[PDB]
RNA sequence: UUGACAUUGUGAAGAGACAUAGAGGGUACCUUUAUAGUUUC
RNA sequence: GUUCUUUGUAAAGUGCCUUCGAAGAGUCGAGUUGUUUGGGAAUGCAGCUCUAAGUGGGUGGUAAAUUCCAUCUAAAGCUAA
RNA sequence: UUGACCUCAAAUCAGGUAGGAGUACCCGCUGAACUUAAGCAUAUCAAUAAGCGGAGGAAAAGAAACCAACCGGGAUUGCCUUAGUAACGGCGAGUGAAGCGGCAAAAGCUCAAAUUUGAAAUCUGGUACCUUCGGUGCCCGAGUUGUAAUUUGGAGAGGG
């Protein structure tokens, strides 16, 4: 149907999603309460999503008022939107 | 001798501490062709000589270039197996002399100018003809006859 | 639903079936139970380096390579060949480009020429009790990126517009230094 | 250097660089002071080829447009026509 | 020494001088048998980059092979079969000329063990060869290690299996993406594959 | 069965073109000429 | 575990400075024909015609020109599990 | 006349070796059709059966003219996986690999191309002795149209 794509291979293309509703089973359960009890600019959780397997970040659900830090390759616009209301920023590692 | 000056050395080395300078300088032909070849283009040897008939003939065929180019001078002597009885080979199909003795100087130095007479001179001009044109006896008293009617 | 079977040849010649698969274990570790005493103070594999892994799928981890280097080799302080016969593994057509690798395998071989002793060639042989693992004595373990807590810093780049920009700009890079040079060359 | 983020001109992670001892094979290609010498020395025994005969023939007469696309012809491919018809007018060069 | 200066010389095939020697030899060796020794070879370089030593046990033959096509031997061109196979005068044979040419020195000299080979001359009908055989019962090859390799009984007729330098190339093995059909032995890569394999618990 | 390429060389004439080798000659030009050359039928 | 022997004015390894640094041809590659592969403007192998270079050569899965970068070093060889 | 050399021969010459069998696996060449496409010619069956040559306890492959586009891996082999995917095909029937990842096992290397030139330092054979899978002495030969030492690209060499 399409053009024909010579050798391919599916490591060029290797990005998995991860929605805004999960975000936080990235983080431990022994932590996961300490973090949401502390609205903190001063310390903010910092989650490494492509340490974890993730490739892109989009946004799904809602998260909670947290301001978090994340870092990943990849991110959409209502799901970099969505963390900024949050409060928290997006660094982008490569 | 070799056999025999060893066993000169073995005493002499042993008893006064010498460093196998007993033996003299030695004055002699240098005769392999990876080795004469090397002995060229340092500008090292005084006269080179080369066998006519060699069975590869592409072995020999730089060496007169590589003479004229360096400056050594060259002789084409007849004979593969005359070169090797002089060194103690069977055939040889190379021979160069380096360093000769002092009072055989003079002896030398008259004969590289009849070899340079004959060789290094006519070079520039051995290159440009073609040889070759001979015919046999029957074909050759064939066109004369020809060509004495002509 | 279609479903593609590739069975038109004569297969039933080429049927292997493994019910040797409990048997060759067995007789698998019964080789390296010979090996171990005919290497008998010896820990049966050699020392390997700290690599990380190409094919951006994977380069997030670090793996173990084959063998460190002329370069480590040399700034741990021994010769390569002298380094084969110690028990450590030298590779010769790999390269070094990145610092914190370089450190890591450096690091690695200081301290197994402190966890190991060398017999000497003369004799008087003394017992050690041999370890059959060497890489169960130095584990990989992963870097560490960052730490778990730190401040927010936000200057309103918005982190989307950052990736808009920099996927516009190498998409139209060539035809930018196109017109550049064609205004350059006006008179 | 890498600018730190995915996708760019200049993709990737910023690590700092070492730039290894340079490898031995990588000069192949560079000669010698000797088979300067040596390839010289045959070229004057050896003469010329014939098709590099046609070529300094074609040079004198009709330009180096037609040269290159004989000895694309001759030999292999056009990349290695540039090299030995500049070869040819070196070898014009030389002769005067 | 005339290693190079005969190694560069030899490139120019078509010089004036070279066109003359090609075409005094190509005469003497049709005059001569097929087969036949020479006493030393015609190219001293060639030969010693091939694993050449003039030394007791290393031998020099000769060979000629016709050049061309192999038609196929079917009797009065009559084929029986399907209409993709009916050709007979376009078929041209995997091995090479080099290769046939060292498998004809191979079943003479039976004795000797084959170690390269390389191209001296041609013609219009025959192309020439010359092949470096060793001895392996001679004393002076059995000891000496770096020769004695070949005294072992796996490197029994290397040229009848494709093993020489000639051999590995009509296989196709080299490294890379390229070789992808055969580089380990075409036959086992493909029994490989076309392999159901079962465990014992059903994956 | 017919053509091309390879095997396939060497001569003497003939018809050209260039490279060189001087003279003239209205960076050059160009009618001329010699030779020792490389090639086209 | 022992015992008999000095092999060696021998052999090997490491720092710094300067000059060097040789590296495989009827081959690599191109056309064409046959065969072949998943290979698609041509994946290999083979026949024939042409036939290379040295800061070069192959490869970088769309043919071609221009300019770069990356990566190994072909046409010779041995070897357990 | 006499003596070498090169090439080619002859001996029931001295000492050796190859053939043939087996063929389950191995490395090559040559090579079909029935069959599937509801006919059949490209295709498929198949780069298979038969035919022929060659080895071993395994063989073959192997220390990169490699894979890649990354923060790069690092000889070959085999298994799990990539995958019934990219791609090929009267685009129909049908066919169909590779790189990365995890494991089994891990081992590297040497010739050609440097003048030993203040010394062919190398090797077969014979003979005599001997502690005999061989050693030493002697004599014929081989060999400079290049046998040893030195170096193999990761290097390395001549000098200081």
């Amino acid at each position: 149907v399409g053009m024909r794509y010579f050798h391919k291979q599916q490591a060029h293309f290797w990005k998995p999603v991860l929605n805004l509703d999960k975000l936080w089973t990235l983080i431990p359960e022994d932590k996961r309460d300490q973090y949401l009890k502390s609205a903190s600019k001063e310390t903010a959780p910092v989650i490494d999503t492509l340490a974890a397997g993730y490739g892109k970040i989009l946004g799904k659900g809602r998260i909670p008022n947290v301001p978090v830090i994340v870092k990943a390759r990849f991110v959409s616009k209502l799901a970099e939107e969505k963390i900024r209301a949050a409060g928290g920023v997006v660094e982008l590692i490569a | 001798e070799k056999k025999e000056r060893l066993t000169k050395e073995a005493a002499a080395v042993a008893e006064g501490k010498s460093k196998q300078d007993a033996s003299p300088k030695p004055y002699a032909v240098k005769y392999g062709l990876n080795h004469v070849v090397a002995l060229i283009e340092n500008k090292k040897a005084k006269l080179v000589l080369i066998a006519n008939d060699v069975d590869p003939i592409e072995l020999v065929v730089f060496l007169p270039a590589l003479c004229k180019k360096m400056g050594v001078p060259y002789a084409i002597v007849k004979g593969k197996a005359r070169l090797g009885t002089l060194v103690n080979q069977k055939t040889s199909a190379v021979a160069a002399l380096t360093e000769v003795r002092a009072e055989d100087e003079a002896a030398l130095a008259k004969l590289v100018s009849t070899i340079d007479a004959n060789f290094a001179d006519k070079y520039d001009e051995v290159k440009k003809h073609w040889g070759g044109g001979i015919l046999g006896n029957k074909a050759q008293a064939k066109m004369d006859k020809r060509a004495k009617n002509s | 639903p279609i479903l593609k079977n590739h069975f038109r040849k004569h297969w039933q010649e080429r049927v292997k079936v493994h019910f040797d698969q409990a048997g060759k274990k067995v007789s698998r570790r019964n080789a390296r139970a010979t090996r171990a005493a005919k290497i008998a103070p010896r820990p049966l594999d050699l020392l390997r380096p700290v690599v990380r892994a190409p094919t951006v799928k994977y380069n997030r981890k670090v793996r173990a390579g084959r063998g460190f280097t002329l370069a480590e080799v040399k700034a741990a302080g021994l010769t390569a060949a002298y380094a084969r016969t110690i028990g450590i593994a030298v590779d010769h057509r790999r390269q070094n480009r990145n610092q914190e690798i370089f450190d890591a395998n450096v690091q690695r071989l200081k301290e197994y020429q402190s966890k190991i002793i060398v017999f000497p060639r003369n004799g008087k042989a003394p017992e050690a009790e041999q370890v059959l693992s060497a890489a169960a004595t130095f584990p990989i373990a992963q870097p560490a990126t960052d730490v778990e807590a730190r401040a927010v810093q936000d200057n309103g780049e918005s982190a989307f517009r950052t990736l808009r920009l920099a996927r516009s700009e190498k998409k139209f890079r060539g035809i930018r230094e196109k017109r550049a040079r064609e205004k350059a060359e006006a008179e | 250097v890498k600018t730190g983020i995915a996708i760019g001109l200049n993709k990737g992670k910023k690590v700092t660089s070492m730039t290894p001892a340079p490898k031995i094979s990588y000069k192949k290609g560079a000669a010698s002071n000797r088979t300067k010498f040596v390839r010289s020395l045959v070229r004057e025994i050896a003469g010329l080829s014939p098709y590099e005969r046609r070529l300094i023939d074609l040079i004198r007469n009709s330009g180096e447009k037609r040269a290159r696309k004989v000895a694309k012809k001759r030999l292999g491919s056009f990349t290695r026509a540039k090299a030995k018809v500049e070869e040819m007018n070196n070898i014009i060069a030389a002769s005067r | 020494g005339a290693y190079k200066y005969l190694e560069e010389l030899q490139r120019k095939k078509q010089s004036d001088v070279l066109r003359f020697l090609q075409r005094v030899r190509v005469w003497e060796y049709r005059q001569k048998n097929v087969i036949h020794r020479a006493a030393r070879p015609t190219r001293p370089d060639k030969a010693r980059r091939l694993g050449y030593k003039a030394k007791q046990g290393f031998v020099i033959y000769r060979v000629r092979v016709r050049r061309g096509n192999r038609k196929r031997p079917v009797p009065k061109g009559a084929t029986y079969g399907k209409p993709t196979n009916q050709g007979v005068n376009e078929l041209k044979y995997q091995r090479s000329l080099r290769a046939t040419a060292e498998e004809r020195v191979g079943r003479r000299a039976a004795n000797l063990r084959v170690l390269n080979s390389y191209w001296v001359n041609q013609d219009s009908t025959y192309k020439y060869f010359e092949v470096i055989l060793v001895d392996p019962q001679h004393k002076a090859i059995r000891r000496d290690a770096r020769y004695n390799w070949i005294c072992d009984p796996v490197h029994k007729h290397r040229e009848a299996r494709g093993l020489t330098a000639t051999g590995k190339k009509s296989r196709g093995i080299n490294k890379g993406h390229k070789f992808n059909n055969t580089k380990a032995g075409r036959r086992k890569t493909w029994k490989r594959q076309n392999t159901l394999s079962l465990w014992r618990y059903r994956k």
